[PDB]
């Protein structure tokens, strides 16, 4: 049961010197049990949340998660 | 069900399902032909495990039919059969599935939030599933009781 | 490897790769199957937060959450914290 | 996360100018209905099971979804929904003192549209539950600050929609 | 008290008490005699609050005194008036620290792990401190009600 | 861990013989009453939120605990002493069907003396509390496994003490 | 990752019917081939690390794709393709006891499409190599469920081509 | 602001606010009034404070005004000063929201790069925001002398 | 054995044990009287195991037998065949332990970094298992080859 | 963690009585000397950068510690030694808010024998630091401010030595 | 190339590159021409190079050659030669790049995970390549064979 998010996120307090691009855009997939504590911390840092889409199967499909 | 338990263990351990397991399923599906028995006595008696297992609960716990209990008046032990019957509707999902896979994702994942969101204290709901499951044990036999009346007392525990 | 090709193809972070190998049997064998429960509460506070328990509220908050929920939101309830994240970040590897 | 004294500051900084009369005359407008925004976020943070525990019911307690077929029998489902329109009535009293519906921008809405649409639950029962949460708040802070709390339940009504 | 939450708050932030709260503590320990007439005039009648919110509570839950419940006799029915009476303890100490920490600490933190262990609703606890809540504010003045009732439903927040 | 196979195992084992009769002797005790210990397992689990709630009103409630001053009297600090006796009922149900005290050893009682002593917690209202929990488990589930189930409470107050 | 087992599970109780008479003889079909699959499923763990010897030995051993050009030509793009055709086996053995195909659209076929026209793999060389060895298992767990096995391997190779 | 500051240190513990919280918001909102003309003493006087601490800083660093350094002309002294409007417009954002989080957001977090990027010295401008801090509390009260230059003095030490 | 995955994979989610987990251990205690009989006489027929499939293993593969190769001479064939009769030791613990974990830890987890750093080929001795089993199946009866030579088929599969 | 408050009404708690006119004359003995505590705490805050400033200048400083060979001569040591000495003013000026040293035992008198033994910092240079910091501080805040805060000062150094 | 590795060396610091790493490169561009020197030697004394090195392996190991091992007369040792060939090929490019990682990256990152599914010894390719290296720092000079000398070892320290 993962999902497919898209997240745009902006250093809030530092200038970071390396890189970084990545760290702005992670386009991960996260499981169903664990993504809603993933996505308040998107939201606190002032993220931004693009897409999400259902790469594992069917809604409401009640049995086999 | 138990075929679905064990591949993803097996793929937990990132190899093939292993041959102590592989005897279960085996065991599974030649008692395939003998959990099918369960289902169907379940059926012939759905209208009456339930409504002898209510006033098997409300002799036990008299405290719902009092006035200000969440299930007080006509209207309201509508659901307290119901709330039963669909745990009645659960366990023949799950005898022919051999375990707690359709148990939990139905009934048991949020039940300690839902029935505190509808007042109802669910050590009286686990009272008449208990109660339940006194009479569901003498309607089968003893050696279908034997393993079903484990597989009975698994959501007491679970509930509360 | 399963959970390793999905980061070399890109499909997940590093910070989703390390809470993908300590849910795995083999870390669960060796730090928390052979071990005390708040040795084997802070021995993955050790590895994973790259630091000691900090006191006795921090280490209470999260002995109620392995008695309650199991091992699996043990090793996620450190990885979401902010001092996981917003000290480490998404893409690092932690350190002590 | 910006409340509704910093707002007036950011409104005034991207504009560029110092602390204008108009700017006074807001902010001086948010320092009058302060006083009641306390006063209705103690009894809402009081009965906030109480609420949400009533707001199920007038909507969604004996519907489409009670009878086999739709979001509710899953016991993971119905919890997840008590729980998440428990997450409304926390962001609403925090965004009834900040005195903005920018902190449910930042918050609660932006995320929260596709997943919906994505998960197949409806938003349409959504967005009945909330305006039945909002008829239920106004009958127990008093319907004075009801029109404080009638804003951002809005914002979440027109957002979701 | 509001030294402890001014510090505990002050640490996180890792510097010092700006004076944006320690006027608010300079305007606490000018006020010390104000909420000792409150406390005293609190526990001076305990014996009029719990005789008339345990009627109250009675009132809005029979299902409690009724026979299949919790409370029984003069012997469980009198703990519950223990527990009120904790309760009622308890809230004139955060009183007098001017602070919800000392109640947090003793009865803030994790009784839904408890009471479902004991039997007890939640909720009927709730619904008996807010008996609580009118008695003592009618007794109370009209301007401390606004600040001894600012306790008295954060117990409520609590349970419910 | 250890298992009581893989205890008779590991004896043969690092002697490096193979299966000796005697061993043979030891696993076939094993088998006879291992159907009555996967009974005795289910029976405890279904009532193991009820057992605690029934030991705890036989000696430690009404009593000088869980009144001011004791242990128990912070009523969010009796709420440990519950699923303290949590551990204690699943681990010692995990423990009859190890058929071997080593699932307490290393993973309960290790550390168990340490972090009682270092808080006040009386180790001697511990034992008080677990052999009075031992008389609840053997009625529910008969005299035949209380004796099974007798021996790895046995365990923890021993080791505790 | 559900089975055949939930799915029917799956489309029962969600219309408010019972467990029917038409639904046992789902279950009854798969419990009477079930026996089958336990047979099938133990001879390709015999063969999980030699069905790969012939999978390379077969198709793509001695041929101009391994010379240097060509796409499996490195060190580190060889190994990688003898466990993407390790995974490709196992997970058809789950689903070759699954009764479904839905354990491959979760695991497997989520980003299988994407990942090889971004990474250069042909798709014509791993449907030569994947329908090549649905008859080498032909040959070893009998006729009858290779063409079970031929289903799933199909269900791969309609869902890569 | 203290608002703000309240709702993401108890949203982050997933609490509603403390009645400790609450009336540090009450006694927050109704003292704007208070602060909104200590904001106004300044953007009142705001031409003159610019035009000595412009004669003020010149006086004990001439080197930027020489010819070769970085405000040399008219054009190119005018912009020193006017970064200097800038603070006046930051810290007036500070004394109204009663933090240093608009001051942090907007001015200070950056300028260890951008003045070593654009060549002025630092410690150049913390001794003209210094002669800033001299010129202001000459024209406001005696206690908001302190409640102000917290916020001059936070823009002191984090400048240099 | 059989508890030892069930008493872990339940321990990790602090949940007491699920009734299909009990059919586990129900499901052998009725087959270790089976599972002793073969283990019985898979020892009391060590002798002719190890000397048969010794013996025709260097019929198939022989290398190891000449110079060269590591087991050049008798001094380190009979070295050798310590591990056949290790390995046949630790197909006899796994059966009547019935499942997949003693050999796993005993003989499995460390013998692709012993037998590099022995020098030997780590697919050979994988050659000899199968004709371990080739004797081993050819001597038992018909109905426990189907059990005890996929306990065989375990270190098989995990040896190449 | 308590204060004069919370250790009134901890140790009234625990006799299970309310609060009685022998602890609240408690209360009022603080109550009484709260104000001189809030402008003992304000002056502090204002000169936290200063205080440190002078002390290190009055027994720390052109010393053999400052010299190559002492401990505190690499910047990178230097700064620590004024960073290690500013938790003992403000961990001070809490206890002096609190009236009570029971922040002192409990946050700043851990490690304080080995953290110090284990990083080469000399405990005698500290506690000659500190009351070169009390004899400026009391100089700073007054007579009768500067024994109540001359307490919680003499509390760190005897707990250190 | 001693350029890409000197890049990915400041890249992971974020630093423009050293002026001692530059004298690195300074020192590779005026070196550059003797490397081709080196190269060639290889290339044009291939056949003999790899025939003669090949039988002192076969000459060591005698294993290889003899049927039940890995190599056979006709092509298997045959392509045991271009197997081999590879890697001296593998050399001459990461000689004239002056880094490691040509050698790395075609020929290193999965030979075990390979070679395992091949059904080959590792080591006796470790062993192979050693005897092919043996020869090569004897064919050029005394000089050149050094830091040509420091890319030969590597490809025995990464098969084991
Ligand atoms: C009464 C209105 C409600 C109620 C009360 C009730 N409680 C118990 C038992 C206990 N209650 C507590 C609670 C506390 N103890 C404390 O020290 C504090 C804080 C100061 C609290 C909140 C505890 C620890 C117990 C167990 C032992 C004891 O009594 O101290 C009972 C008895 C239950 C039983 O089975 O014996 C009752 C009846 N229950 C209700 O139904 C009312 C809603
Ligand atoms: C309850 C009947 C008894 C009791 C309990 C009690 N326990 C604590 C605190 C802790 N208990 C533990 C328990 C375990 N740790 C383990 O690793 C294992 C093995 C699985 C067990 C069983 C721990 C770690 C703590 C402390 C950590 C924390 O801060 O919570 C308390 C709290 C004591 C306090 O003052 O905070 C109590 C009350 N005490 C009794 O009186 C009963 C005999
Ligand atoms: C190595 C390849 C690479 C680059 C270059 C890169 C850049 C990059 N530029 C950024 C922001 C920024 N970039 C600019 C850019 C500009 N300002 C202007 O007015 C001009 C139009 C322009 C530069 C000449 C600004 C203003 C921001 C801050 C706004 C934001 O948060 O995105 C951010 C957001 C995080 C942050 O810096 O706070 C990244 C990650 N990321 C990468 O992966
Ligand atoms: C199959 C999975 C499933 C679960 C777990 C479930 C729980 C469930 N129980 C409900 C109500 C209820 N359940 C009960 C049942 C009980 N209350 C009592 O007091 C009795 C003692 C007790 C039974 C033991 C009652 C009375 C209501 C309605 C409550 C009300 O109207 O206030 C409701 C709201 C109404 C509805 O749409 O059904 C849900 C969702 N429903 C489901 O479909
Ligand atoms: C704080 C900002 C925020 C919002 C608002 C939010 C919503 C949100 N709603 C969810 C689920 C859900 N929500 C519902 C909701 C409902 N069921 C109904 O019938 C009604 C229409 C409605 C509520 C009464 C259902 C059925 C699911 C489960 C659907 C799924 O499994 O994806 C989930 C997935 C798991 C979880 O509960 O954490 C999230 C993340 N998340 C956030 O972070
Ligand atoms: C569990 C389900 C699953 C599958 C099936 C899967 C395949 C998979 N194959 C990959 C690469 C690859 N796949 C191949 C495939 C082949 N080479 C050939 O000669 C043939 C055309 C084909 C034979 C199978 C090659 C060469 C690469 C690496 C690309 C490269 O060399 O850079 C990658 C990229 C990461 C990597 O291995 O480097 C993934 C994720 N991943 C999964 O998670
Ligand atoms: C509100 C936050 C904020 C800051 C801090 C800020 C600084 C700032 N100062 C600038 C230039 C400048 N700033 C100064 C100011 C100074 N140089 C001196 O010598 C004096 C000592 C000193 C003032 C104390 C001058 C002279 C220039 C122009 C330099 C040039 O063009 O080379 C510039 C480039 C041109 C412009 O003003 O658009 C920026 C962006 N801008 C902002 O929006
Ligand atoms: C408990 C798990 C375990 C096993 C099974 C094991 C075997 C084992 N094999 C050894 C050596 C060896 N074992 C072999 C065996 C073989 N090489 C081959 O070519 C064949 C594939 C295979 C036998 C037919 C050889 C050749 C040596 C000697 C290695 C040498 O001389 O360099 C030794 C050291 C010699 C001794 O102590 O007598 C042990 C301990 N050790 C363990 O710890
Ligand atoms: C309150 C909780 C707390 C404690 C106990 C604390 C102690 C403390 N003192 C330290 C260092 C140090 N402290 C000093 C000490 C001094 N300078 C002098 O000249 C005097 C002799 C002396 C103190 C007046 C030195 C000289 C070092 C080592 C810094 C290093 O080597 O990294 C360090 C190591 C610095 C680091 O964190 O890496 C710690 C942790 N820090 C804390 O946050
Ligand atoms: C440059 C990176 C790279 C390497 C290293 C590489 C190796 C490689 N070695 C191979 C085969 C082989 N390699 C050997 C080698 C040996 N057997 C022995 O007895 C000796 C111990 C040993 C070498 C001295 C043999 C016998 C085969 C054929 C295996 C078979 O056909 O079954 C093959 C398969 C056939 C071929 O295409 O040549 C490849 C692809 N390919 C690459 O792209």
């Amino acid at each position: 049961r993962s999902f497919k998010v898209t997240a745009c996120v902006p250093s809030q307090t530092r200038i970071r010197t390396q890189r970084e691009l990545q760290n702005t855009y992670f386009t991960k997939l996260v499981p169903y049990d664990n993504w809603f504590r993933e996505q308040q911390r998107i939201m606190k840092m002032g993220g931004k949340i693009v897409k999400v889409e259902l790469a594992t199967g069917k809604p409401g499909t009640n049995t086999g998660l | 069900s138990i075929v679905t338990k064990s591949i993803v263990n097996a793929d937990a351990e990132a190899r093939y399902l292993s041959p102590g397991e592989l005897d279960r399923i085996k065991s599974f599906v030649t008692s395939g032909e003998r959990r099918v028995r369960i289902a169907e006595t379940m059926t012939g008696a759905r209208e009456r495990i339930i409504k002898e297992a209510g006033n098997q609960l409300f002799q036990k716990r008299p405290d719902v039919v009092s006035p200000g209990g969440n299930a007080y008046g006509e209207e309201m032990t509508a659901t307290c059969l119901r709330d039963l019957d669909y745990y009645l509707r659960l366990i023949t999902y799950g005898i022919v599935a051999g375990d707690v896979t359709p148990i939990e994702e139905i009934g048991v994942v949020g039940v300690r939030e839902m029935y505190k969101s509808l007042g109802t204290p669910i050590e009286a709901v686990a009272e008449g599933v208990r109660a339940m499951k006194s009479v569901a044990t003498s309607l089968l036999s003893g050696e279908d009781a034997a393993e079903a009346g484990a597989y009975f007392d698994y959501l007491i525990g679970a509930m509360s | 490897t399963v959970a390793e090709i999905k980061l070399e193809n890109g499909d997940i972070t590093v910070r989703e790769f390390i809470r993908i190998l300590a849910k795995s049997d083999v870390f669960r064998n060796m730090y928390w199957t052979s071990l005390y429960v708040c040795k084997a509460i802070e021995y993955i506070h050790r590895r994973l937060l790259g630091r000691p328990t900090y006191g006795r509220q921090e280490m209470n908050s999260y002995f109620d959450l392995c008695s309650k929920k199991g091992f699996y939101a043990l090793v996620d309830a450190i990885i979401d914290s902010v001092e996981y994240n917003e000290a480490f970040g998404e893409d690092t590897i932690p350190y002590e | 996360m910006q409340d509704a004294i910093t707002s007036v500051i950011n409104s005034s900084d991207v504009q560029g100018k110092y602390l204008d009369a108009s700017a006074i005359q807001k902010l001086k407008a948010y320092f009058a209905t302060g006083e009641l925004r306390v006063r209705a976020a103690t009894t809402i943070s009081a009965n906030a099971a109480n609420i949400v525990k009533e707001a199920v019911a007038k909507s969604l307690l004996y519907s489409d979804i009670t009878r086999p077929g739709g979001n509710m029998y899953t016991t993971r489902r119905y919890a997840a929904c008590i729980r998440d329109l428990d997450y409304y009535l926390r962001y609403a009293t925090y965004a009834m003192l900040a005195g903005d519906p920018s902190i449910l921008d930042e918050r609660v809405l932006n995320g929260l549209k596709e997943t919906y649409n994505s998960l197949g639950v409806p938003i349409g029962a959504t967005v009945q539950a909330i305006q039945a949460m909002k008829e239920v708040t106004a009958g127990l802070v008093g319907a004075d600050a009801g029109k404080e709390m009638g804003i951002y339940f809005d914002y979440i009504c027109s957002g979701l929609s």
